[PDB]
RNA sequence: GGGGACGGGUGAAACAGGAUGAUCCCGCCGAGACCGCCGGCCGCGCAGGCGCCUGCCAAGACCGCCUCUGUCAAUCAAGGGCGAAGGCCGGGGGCUAGAAGGCGAUCAGACACCACCGUAUUCCCGGCCGUAAACGGUGCCGCCCCGCGGCCGGCGCGCGCGUCCCGCCGGCCGCCCAGGGAAACCGGGAGGCUCCGGGCUCUGGGGGGAGUAUGGCCGCAAGGCUGAAACUUGAAGGCAUUGACGGAGGGGUACCACCAGACGUGGAGUCUGCGGCUCAAUCUGACUCAACGCGCGCACCUCACCAGGCCCGGACGCGCGGAGGACCGACAGCCGGGCGCGCUUUCGCGAUCGCGCGGGUGGUGGUGCAUGGCCGCUCCCAGCCCGUGGCGCGAGCCGUCUGCUCCAUUGCGACAACGAGCGAGACCCCGGCCGCGGGCGCCGCGGGACGGCCCGCGGCAGCGGGAGGACGGCGGGGCGAUAGCAGGUCUGUGAUGCCCUCAGACGCCCUGGGCCGCACGCGCGCUACACUGGCGGGGCCAGCCGGCGCCCGCCAGGACGCGCGGAGCCCCCGCCGUGGCCGGGACCGCGGGCUGGAACGCCCCCGCGCACCAGGAAUGUCUUGUAGGCGCCCGCCCCCACCGCG
């Protein structure tokens, strides 16, 4: 299910990007 | 494109049907999309049927029949040849063969 | 055992209708002589002639007993025509009641 | 409690389970989930969804109606409620299954699939979340529209009277006439639409980037909702047709496939190709089947390669020169394997013409992916297709068959097809059998066999036998459809485009040498590994097709003549006798012949006496005169076959 796995990969990366912004600001 | 009008299941006037398990493959298939073949076989093999009757002491005994409904998924049915890939015109024929 | 070729089969059917009187049903040798006349049938090749003559023998045994399609028998034709043009005597065909009364004919009424 | 040893689990296993008695059988009890078969082209609900029994409570559509109201309606931003599953937050509860985790297999690996154990979860209550391929991938209300059936609910009409029949209304459906559509399909619309307008809401505008970024809102979180641009790219996508492929199904079919058997290769010693290596050169072609004893026998020639050499065999036509000298020949020495080849030299000869230019003649030189022709392969296939008619916008289908039969589109029964054609068969060569004619010689012309007969079974086509008959159901070959391969050959060719070369020649010859070398890898073959054998005498048997004598020599071979002519195996008697032995015959030292101009080629005599004691993983060919064994001839050829074709 590459399209579902693509959205799982995307969500995981947006979660990480939120964590980096949480470390700052 | 859309291969079948029924969409491969008999769901009419319905949004959800019950879930049946394919007996061989143990999968979850909707009740509408299931093979549903009912079989009445005698309890014993027909090769050993007459000799069981001779052996049976009870007079007027009738050999028990086994009544079971075998339900399978499309994958767990095409591979056992219960249903066969048909020609586009033959697919439309809804009458049971024989 | 060996399926006959369409040329052998077609030719044999033409020979049997043309020489139906000349050919005899169970004898290949008698029928080989008829087919090899270079008059009622011209077949080049000894093996072709033998092959056509053998089909002809099989087809002739079929013609006498339960005839088959593709062969025109004058003898059967006259008998078929006789029944086709036969008249069944006084014709029994000559001799829903509400509908008859609706026309007003009222035939056979009461 | 009983009884006794294995249970589980799988595709096959294995990990756990068991004399602390498992599995199995029966009684009994606890726990939680769940409601079978009936169960559906049934029904209900706004969707998500909904099946134990017995109540309780409130509903809803539909139908019927001479009941009331009098436009109260339609569709809907914002707003409200609902919303599968999974998730989350509190309480519980905890039987099963089971995200995670752990194991046992698998495999190259496997922390996957499969087995096993099992946490969250699954279940209830009070909330969050707000999403699904939440699908009829089809918003809602309204009108008309073509038949033909099924089911469900209500109601009416006949009729004996039946869970009939014919309606009506609402629902769920199947087929489908038009019509629509790019088509699949829709036809209770996706109809009434380039002949376009009933009303209302929502969404899209090439494919990515990207549902990303950022801001907002929302949620406890997970996430939801709203939602870019820079930048990139020439297509992405739909539906259908034809091929190809499938670890897709149904038919078949073949010892180039297997069963069942045989006889092998691979192991070894040799023969002989190919790659690699080495070279002065080891000329090259080509590499799965469909390259590798193949390009028909390499001392020279072949021969294309290497090291020296020799000329013209550069025609013809022009400007020029030129017959007493254009050209061309040489003795002796000298150099040079050599050749007046050149040199010294000093005698010959006669346009056989020279030169320059233009133009040739050649070339086994390249490019087979520039080509012809020829062959190989697909295909030991049975398939390929035309005219006219039919169907679709068309690509392209029908014929040309998903039935049966056959070696085979081989037939038959059909059939929007109806008639054809090619390939298949027929044909041709051979063989065996019988006549007739001929005859230095067995060789000319015919026949015979067709699934005909008989018995069963089959509309049929055929099928299985039985026979008779030399011969039985494709006896073995030759020919070979359609469309292709960018298969191979330019080194077979006065086949040939173009490039190269073109008198210091890639012309054509001449001498010498290589192709035949060889740490090695591989492909055909050959001979062995012995006693069913080796070795000695004797018998002696062919066929494609075919000469001999006499004398000498150990043979090999020779001389001199002439007109002719023939196998092994096997059989028979001896011997050796299980020993690498007398199996086997590789190597290697004298020697005797041959052929040619010349051995390095071949033959032969006495030595000499290698591996190999049956060949691993693999792999090939074969069904009667076949396999295998065993000889023999021919092709190429001075000689020469472990090769090919017979």
């Amino acid at each position: 299910m590459r399209a579902k796995w693509a959205k799982k990969r995307m969500r995981k990366l947006k979660r990480k990007r939120r964590h980096m912004k949480a470390r700052s600001k | 494109p859309v291969k079948r009008r029924n969409n491969g299941r008999s769901k009419y006037n319905c949004g959800h049907t019950n879930i049946v398990r394919c007996q061989n493959c143990h999968r979850c298939v909707p009740k509408d999309k299931v093979i549903k073949r009912f079989t009445i076989r005698n309890i014993v093999d027909n090769t050993i049927a007459d000799d069981v009757l001779n052996a049976c002491v009870i007079q007027g005994f009738a050999i028990p029949k086994l009544y079971n409904k075998v339900q399978y998924c499309v994958s767990c049915s095409i591979h056992n040849h219960i249903v066969r890939v048909r020609s586009r015109e033959d697919r439309k024929i809804r009458t049971p063969p024989k | 055992g060996k399926v006959r070729t369409k040329t052998i089969k077609r030719a044999a059917r033409k020979i049997v209708e043309n020489n139906y009187e000349s050919l005899k049903p169970k004898d290949f040798q008698n029928n080989k002589a008829i087919c090899s006349k270079r008059n009622v049938a011209i077949i080049p090749s000894k093996r072709l002639r033998n092959k056509v003559a053998g089909y002809v023998t099989t087809l002739m045994n079929r013609v006498v007993k339960g005839p088959v399609h593709g062969i025109s028998l004058r003898l059967q034709e006259e008998e078929r025509e006789r029944r086709d043009n036969y008249a069944p005597k006084k014709s029994e065909f000559d001799v829903t009641q509400q509908m008859i009364d609706s026309i007003g004919f009222k035939c056979m009424s009461t």
